[PDB]
């Protein structure tokens, strides 16, 4: 917490959402890699601690 | 009342302000007079009844 | 008089105050002073209640007052971003008229 | 004619019809068109989710879907908001099979 | 995702960020007191041998 | 616990649970039975 | 929360770690 009233950075989640929906997929096939890279990293939750 | 979005109470002045109810509660009150009835006329659904005030 | 209500009411619709300032950006002056979540810093009231929000679940979402005045802040920023009516005038000035 | 309405794309406003959807009088002194062309779109910012896709078959839904979004945008109060399209639950299979199933008996 | 995702604030200047956050923790002096603290435990242990 | 009780397509999740109940409760997974107390088969 | 957007929008082991 001491480092957290110091450093620059922020961490929004938001980049790697924004660039992960520019891939180009076909949509007739069951299996979604750029959907699990989302599903499986889930960027949307806080507490970088 | 309270605007959600301009956060604020509107001045829509209150119902005690209004010309139009006074006149319409002053004339119904000089046409009743000394009746114990006190509406003008009464609308049935094919024809109207009146009220037996001279004026 | 009208003019005067009409006028509170462009105030309260187009003044949030997000107005740009020219400065480096530091820790002490920021706008989300206190986040109420985590209580971090973010310089600006569209990534302050991005924050509140993100926070919360996205299967949770209900339409409130501050869900509505998220859409609200972020509709008049771009509106004001905007160079036409950044640069705009309805009346003279006395020296474009002369 | 009939060769014709077996095959070639009906505009969005057109397809109410078959789910007997309407555009309400309040919506005409407002655009709605460019609403539906560009401001409710499927296939949302967080990419696909399986409950996203609709086979090139029976695509009708998109268009359904469009009402679906641009009620969901004008029935909240201030702006209207861009809305993208989050799951489902039953997948595309499912809601035609549904909606076929309602078409049975009208 | 935070070694993915990271973001400074949009024009910042280094020297007035640190200048700004390193001020109130060095205004505090805490760390100073605990070196009378460390003279008395090595003076306890050395007159307990 | 809720969450947990809550990937792949619709189809493919309705085979997989159709195959997980065929295959739930048959008498090749099933652990720990008793004895019968059997008292023929000499 | 509604009324803050009201003003938004205009043991040996504890005495060892506090040692
Ligand atoms: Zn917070
Ligand atoms: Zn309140």
């Amino acid at each position: 917490v001491l480092l957290q009233r110091i450093s620059p950075l922020q961490i929004d989640p938001t980049i790697i959402s924004n660039t992960m929906s520019t891939v180009s997929e076909s949509t007739t096939q069951t299996l979604s890699p750029a959907s699990s890279i989302l599903g499986k990293l889930r960027p949307s939750n806080s507490d970088f601690s | 009342l309270y605007d959600p979005v301009l956060q604020k109470y509107d001045e829509i002045p209150g119902l005690s302000h209004n010309c139009p109810l006074w006149c319409f509660r002053e004339i119904c009150r000089h046409i009743s007079g000394p009746l114990p009835d006190r509406a003008p006329y009464l609308y049935l659904s094919a024809g109207v009844f009146w009220l037996m005030s001279p004026r | 008089p009208m003019s005067t209500r009409i006028a509170e009411a462009t105030s309260a619709i187009v003044s949030k105050h997000p107005a740009r300032v020219g400065l480096p950006p530091t820790a002490s002056s920021g706008h989300g002073y206190q986040c109420h979540v985590c209580s971090a810093v973010l310089f600006s009231p569209l990534d302050l209640d991005a924050h509140v929000a993100s926070h919360g679940l996205h299967g949770n979402m209900t339409l409130t007052s501050s869900e509505i005045q998220r859409h609200i802040t972020e509709f008049i920023s771009s509106w004001q971003n905007h160079p036409i009516v950044q640069v705009s005038a309805d009346v003279e000035n006395r020296k474009t008229a002369q | 004619l009939a060769g014709k309405i077996m095959l070639q794309d009906v505009n969005t406003v057109q397809l109410a019809r078959v789910v007997n959807l309407a555009v309400p009088d309040t919506w005409m002194s407002l655009d709605f068109d460019t609403m539906f062309k560009h401001h409710v779109k499927l296939l949302p910012k967080d990419g696909r989710h399986l409950n996203t896709d609709i086979p090139p078959r029976m695509g009708w839904l998109r268009a359904i879907l469009r009402f679906l979004g641009a009620g969901m945008a004008m029935t909240a109060t201030g702006v209207a908001v861009d809305i993208y399209l989050e799951d489902i639950h039953g997948g595309g299979r499912s809601l035609g099979q549904r909606f076929m199933t309602w078409m049975r008996q009208e | 995702v935070a070694l993915l995702s990271g973001k400074y604030p949009p024009d910042l200047v280094t020297n007035v960020w640190y200048a700004d956050a390193i001020y109130p923790m060095y205004a505090d002096t805490e760390v100073f007191s605990n070196l009378q603290r460390d003279v008395i435990t090595c003076e306890a242990v050395q007159t307990l041998v």
